[PDB]
């Protein structure tokens, strides 16, 4: 008796910015549906993030590295805003290795080839002296939700660093009228999403019904 | 920085000295996060120097209030640099601007 | 909840307790919903909400 | 001068937008003051005072 | 682990009363508890299918603002019981019955003549009260089906406003709630209250299978 929804359209505006249309939709469900995909979103989606990191001849954070424009402080800063999207497996080690002037970006990562680098123009850190280099072992792990390093249960010289696995960054949503067959009453939704790039946006929309589904799996058969 | 500031911000950073001032004009010969290399200018040398101006920066201080006492520098290699400009920043500083 | 003072309450609200019911204690001229006619205050609540 | 500005950014001159609740998605009845205040942490943390 | 979350271990119900239940969910993961409370809040108010009274016909009454002799209540008050009266149609989505009374006393949904499709859920309440021997009030009333609420000011035939969701009442509160370790989690209290037509754990259970029904093209 309701008429459900479908994925109609998805405006890949930019490479991490994304706009998914759903259709058709009765009264009330646009804003109801709007609204818990978009917490849901907002809360549960699953990322990589860089979680430790080792630098070589680095002992801690709040240590300078000769030849380096940036203190470990904002290289690790830097690689806490690093973009990454692994395949196949939930933790992987990225290996840095850069020498002579120049910025450091994302593009100098190591290759590997179930890792991408969404980004490869994210600068990590500057040599500034021609002899100088850095090398340094990169963890990405997968989780949701945020992890301070502070709160998670090590030789000297591994950096923790707090984890952001969460690759949405903003939800956006609208119901507006949607010319049905002959009805006018049905609506459709609207999803503008921006993330990080490292998350396809059915993909999410696709997590977040299935989250919202077994969270109502309760729900649906009370006792 | 703060978005609406009143314009004695700069006034603040520089005489409180918690910043890196260039004391001479030149071009930023070398910069790393503890040290700034400028290589002064020929019209602000004196006879027979180098006409080099080294600038060490502290770098993870306590204060007297066990605050953190940091300077990390503002300026590029190569940079060209003029007197009373700002090469590194102090605790909260940005850019040569009071970011408290 | 009473004061030894002078046996006044001292638990009154103040502040966004009393402005939220105040705010929602106020009438409106033309408000929607004006001229309707309430079985009682659930229906009331289930039309605002 | 503060809402020529606001209007060279496309913004309301009024300073206040229509804000919803993350809770329910639903909408505040009144537009809100929404802008940017430059905030200081004192040196006061609850850490040193527990 | 990334794709694993929090179930309710917890589910305990209250029957208040007959038509009253709190429904308690512990634990959620944290934002939970506002989500699923917040869209079951919205579909049970105004997407819920049931029955309702809409239109009515009374005879020597001819506008909304009119008096009948031997009632006490005047006809707003008629369609305010009129409103409040709880009916189940199996049969179809569209019946009319009529009400055909005389005599002191209370006319009561048990006075309405019967049709077997047609269940009045509750029979001693009172439509109004009549107070004259020779009184005699006859009208007869349109229940329809429909969804949620739907206002007369939005729609001598009397306008009746359509409560065809059978939720009186519908709250839900979200609570501190704690796991061994973990105690940012979300505890859902859901105190509702319905008009008798369906137990509030059938209605909530409705809901559910309403909103879960919706996803069908994306779960995976």
């Amino acid at each position: 008796e309701f008429l459900k929804p479908r994925l109609v359209d998805i405006e890949q505006v930019s490479s991490t910015h994304a706009k998914v249309t759903l259709e058709p939709l009765e009264r009330g469900f646009g804003h109801t549906l709007g609204n818990a995909l978009r917490r849901i979103l907002l809360s549960s989606m699953p990322g990589c993030a860089v979680t430790e990191v080792e630098i070589d001849g680095v002992l801690h954070e709040y240590s300078t590295k000769e030849g380096v424009q940036e203190d470990i402080l904002e290289i690790l800063l830097n690689l806490k805003g690093l973009a990454v999207r692994v395949q196949g497996k939930d933790e992987v080690i990225l290996t840095l290795n850069k020498s002579g002037i120049g910025p450091v970006t994302a593009a100098d990562i190591t290759h590997d080839g179930d890792v991408e680098i969404v980004k490869p123009q994210h600068v990590i850190c500057h040599l500034t002296d021609e002899n100088a280099s850095i090398s340094m072992r990169i963890k990405v792990q997968r989780g949701r939700g945020y992890v301070p390093a502070s709160t998670r249960i090590r030789p000297i010289g591994r950096l923790l660093v707090d984890a952001c696995y969460s690759p949405v960054e903003r939800i956006a949503y609208n119901v507006e009228a949607a010319r049905v067959e002959q009805r006018t009453d049905l609506d459709k939704l609207v999803i503008e999403m921006e993330t990080n790039g490292t998350i396809d946006p059915e993909e999410a929309i696709r997590r977040a019904a299935t989250i919202l589904a077994e969270q109502l799996e309760a729900f649906v058969d009370l006792r | 920085k703060p978005l609406v500031g009143t314009g004695m911000e700069r006034a603040v950073a520089v005489d409180s000295g918690v910043t890196a001032v260039a004391k001479r004009g030149g071009v930023v010969q070398y910069v790393d996060a503890s040290r700034i290399v400028i290589k002064v200018n020929e019209d602000e040398m004196y006879p027979g120097e180098a006409g080099i101006d080294i600038y060490n920066l502290t770098k993870y201080t306590r204060s007297n209030q066990n605050t953190c006492i940091n300077q990390m520098p503002c300026v590029s290699l190569g940079e060209p640099v003029e007197r009373g400009d700002v090469l590194a920043d102090g605790p909260s500083t940005d850019l040569g601007e009071l970011a408290l | 909840i009473l004061s030894p003072a002078n046996g006044e309450p001292i638990i009154v609200p103040s502040q966004d307790v009393v402005l939220g019911l105040y705010y929602m204690t106020r009438d409106c001229v033309n408000a929607k919903g004006e001229g309707m006619v309430l079985t009682g205050p659930k229906e009331a609540e289930r039309l605002y909400r | 001068e503060i809402k020529e500005l606001l209007k060279l950014g496309d913004l309301p001159t009024s300073g206040q937008i229509r804000l919803y609740d993350g809770r329910t998605g639903e909408q505040f009845e009144r537009p809100v003051t929404v802008g940017y205040m430059y905030m200081l942490k004192l040196n006061h943390l609850v850490d040193d005072k527990m």
